[PDB]
RNA sequence: CGCGGGGUGGAGCAGCCUGGUAGCUCGUCGGGCUCAUAACCCGAAGGUCGUCGGUUCAAAUCCGGCCCCCGCAACCA
RNA sequence: UUGAGCCUUGAUGUGUAGGAUAGGUGGGAGGCUUUGAAGUGUGGACGCCAGUCUGCAUGGAGCCGACCUUGAAAUACCACCCUUUAAUGUUUGAUGUUCUAACGUUGACCCGUAAUCCGGGUUGCGGACAGUGUCUGGUGGGUAGUUUGACUGGGGCGGUC
RNA sequence: CCAUAGGUUAAUGAGGCGAACCGGGGGAACUGAAACAUCUAAGUACCCCGAGGAAAAGAAAUCAACCGAGAUUCCCCCAG
């Protein structure tokens, strides 16, 4: 299934390791090995009960750095997806952007939300692998 | 699957039924079909035509094993016995040899007296 | 007697409290079973009646160290 | 436990490791046969300092001692005569004791505990293969024949 | 009182779990059937999934309840 | 050998519209190729037998995103995962076989010793069973401690409280 | 084989008795609850083992309370 360029992407990010904060965005632009301007895919795991109606979360967040305000709606699988920025941004900028939307989840976390809420944090370049965050 | 090449067809053609069982050369069964399994209940069960479809439904259901050629060892009197080997040969199997293994005793036990 | 040679676990008495709390005098017996211990100094076997927890004291301490205590107390080993 | 080994052992040790084995395996097999010693620092320094270079290699010399036993029997074909009946059929099926008794006068002074005969305890009469397991590494085979005395 | 489930032509069981497309056997009729009665065989008539909402392109299904039918472990006010 | 949890890698999933054996969501429109290409020879894996996938290689260096009919977009690139499952690593459990050192031995023989007790020693047979302890379900009148109402034209029965 | 088990001799000490008290090991039921199973009676009766003139306990991994007290035992309060 794998080809040349993807093998290079795989040898930069090991899917068998959970990383810390400052390691994330540094290796983010190292994932995009294409010439055109790409974006970042934010996949955040929920601890909600997607099979139960009272916990299907949806909302928006006013981002001070843009990709403005981006909208997002969850799935019945339990993970919500949305983009938050692009590849060629500065390291400092997206640090506050990731901090921006997940604390917004602090706001939209249901009262019937059984279990630990924030499960797994992992952002990835549209042409890169998933960079996990604690 | 295991893909076997040669096998042997056991045809138990008795007075009421004609249960056909295709096994391998070692005796291990692969697939089987009966006259009473393909519908045909009652008087039509003890019929050579029912033995025909018994052979057809046993012709398949052994496709996953892919038997090229096989032998035939018929047993019992039965109304089929010779009409069932026809449908098994015309099905697409190579018949090498046909044998008869009807179990006749040498006055072993006292058969029933029934049927008045 | 049902007493462990090493430790000295003698049977104790207690109740057999039921669901309705009916107190019936029962008795707790140590886990005693004779075992043959290979002493390295004498290079032979010495049979002792020990409890299961008594065996663990033997393998954590020295088998000869245990026998030294029995020698100091008179229990014929 | 945490036992420190002396010999190699048939499956886990490499002559001087600290493998955590089952309590019974050490207390009933390893320790009484001198294959290993319990892991208590005093014994550990007795091993890693003293025996690490002394007793470790002299354990190798007895391995060469029965390497001597490999071919003490340049003959490797001893014949015993015991009473038998018609067409083979030994009356007194000789055991492991008697087979060792034959070689003590015609070769190795091997004892009972080393001879390993797979094909029964020798009831029949004819060509036989007797395997002497003098060590856990070397195997010595001896072809013997029994006579119908 | 909690942990699990099952609810389907008149009726016993399927399929659901892994979403879109409901099958099966008796009970009734047209006969065929034979100088006939009996047996047998073929064809046809009958539930839109217990019900109310959420989600989805789509709900019998996934999930929230109710009505319950139960399998129980319990059961020291 | 065989279940299960988990990790990684690689598969996996045809109402019907229809070039698509597409599950949801989804970011951006180039990946891709000569760290040896489209097409094809052939077997295997899968098979609602519709149409995928794929080791080596003659060949020889291309293949296609939006575009369009769809409720949806193209495993060209990618992330978190659902159902079905494949190898490995790893973790324990449940079975079958073999073995010997624990343990059993109310087998033989020798000794303590003129002793059918017992202990010890070679050896034979079983063998991680058996049996014993702690915990636990069941059974249990074998045994134990007890209850088994009052009124009542005497008590019982009936009736009542 | 060595060696232990065993055998023999000598030295030293022990055994039994005694009214209660004392420590430990085992341990009832009648009775009360107006019945009775938890509970009570009671760790009492009784049995057993051991020592002394007393015996047991005993110099804090104890309390207290953010101030302090200082091994154990017994008597009086605390307090029915």
């Amino acid at each position: 299934k794998l080809t040349k360029r993807m093998r290079v992407i795989r040898e930069k990010v090991d899917a068998t390791k959970q990383y810390d904060i400052n390691e994330a965005i540094a290796l983010l632009k190292e994932l995009a090995t294409a010439k055109f301007v790409e974006s970042v895919d934010v996949a955040v795991n929920l601890g909600i009960d997607a099979r139960k109606s009272d916990q299907n979360v949806r909302g928006a967040t006013v981002l001070p750095h843009g990709t403005g305000q981006v909208r997002y709606r969850n799935d019945k699988n339990g993970i919500i997806h949305t983009t938050i920025g692009k590849v060629d941004f500065d390291a400092d900028k997206l640090k506050e952007n990731l901090e921006a939307l997940l604390v917004a989840l602090k706001k939209a976390k249901p009262t019937q939300a059984k279990g630990v809420y924030i499960k797994k944090v992992s952002i990835s370049t549209t042409m890169g692998a998933g960079v996990a965050v604690d | 699957r295991k893909q076997v090449s040669d096998g042997v067809a056991h045809i138990h053609a008795s007075f009421n039924n004609t249960i056909v069982t295709i096994t391998d050369r070692q005796g291990n069964a692969l697939g089987w079909a009966t006259a009473g399994g393909s519908g045909f209940r009652g008087s039509r069960k003890s019929t050579p035509f029912a033995a025909q479809v018994a052979a057809e439904r046993c012709a398949d259901a052994v496709k996953e094993y892919g038997i090229k050629n096989l032998e035939v060892m018929v047993k019992g009197p039965g109304p089929g016995r010779e009409s069932t080997i026809r449908a098994l040969n015309a099905a697409g199997f190579r018949i090498t040899n046909i044998t008869d293994v009807t179990p006749i005793p040498h006055n072993g036990c006292r058969p029933p007296k029934k049927r008045r | 007697s049902r007493v462990c040679q090493v430790t000295g676990k003698r049977p104790v008495t207690g109740n057999n409290r039921s669901h309705a709390l009916n107190a019936t005098k029962r008795r707790f017996l140590p886990n005693l079973h004779s075992h043959r211990f290979w002493v390295e100094s004498e290079k032979r076997f010495v049979t002792l009646r020990v409890s299961a927890k008594g065996m663990r004291v033997i393998d954590k301490k020295g088998i000869d160290t245990v026998l030294a205590e029995l020698r100091a107390r008179g229990e014929k080993y | 436990m945490q036992v420190i080994l002396l010999d190699k052992v048939a499956n886990l040790g490499s002559l001087g490791d600290q493998v955590n084995v089952k309590a019974g395996y050490a207390r009933n097999f390893l320790v009484p046969q001198g294959k290993a010693v319990p892991a208590t620092k005093k014994n550990i320094e007795f091993f890693e300092a003293r025996r690490a270079e002394l007793e470790a290699k002299l354990a190798e010399v007895l391995a060469a001692a029965n390497a001597r036993a490999e071919k003490i029997n340049a003959l490797e074909t001893v014949t015993i005569a015991s009473k038998a009946g018609d067409e083979g059929k030994l009356f007194g099926s000789i055991g492991t004791r008697d087979i060792a008794d034959a070689v003590t006068a015609a070769g190795v002074e091997v004892a009972k505990s080393e001879v390993r005969l797979p094909n029964g305890v020798l009831r029949t009469t004819g060509e036989h293969e007797v395997s002497f397991q003098v060590h856990s590494e070397v195997f010595a085979k001896v072809i013997v024949n029994v006579v119908a005395e």
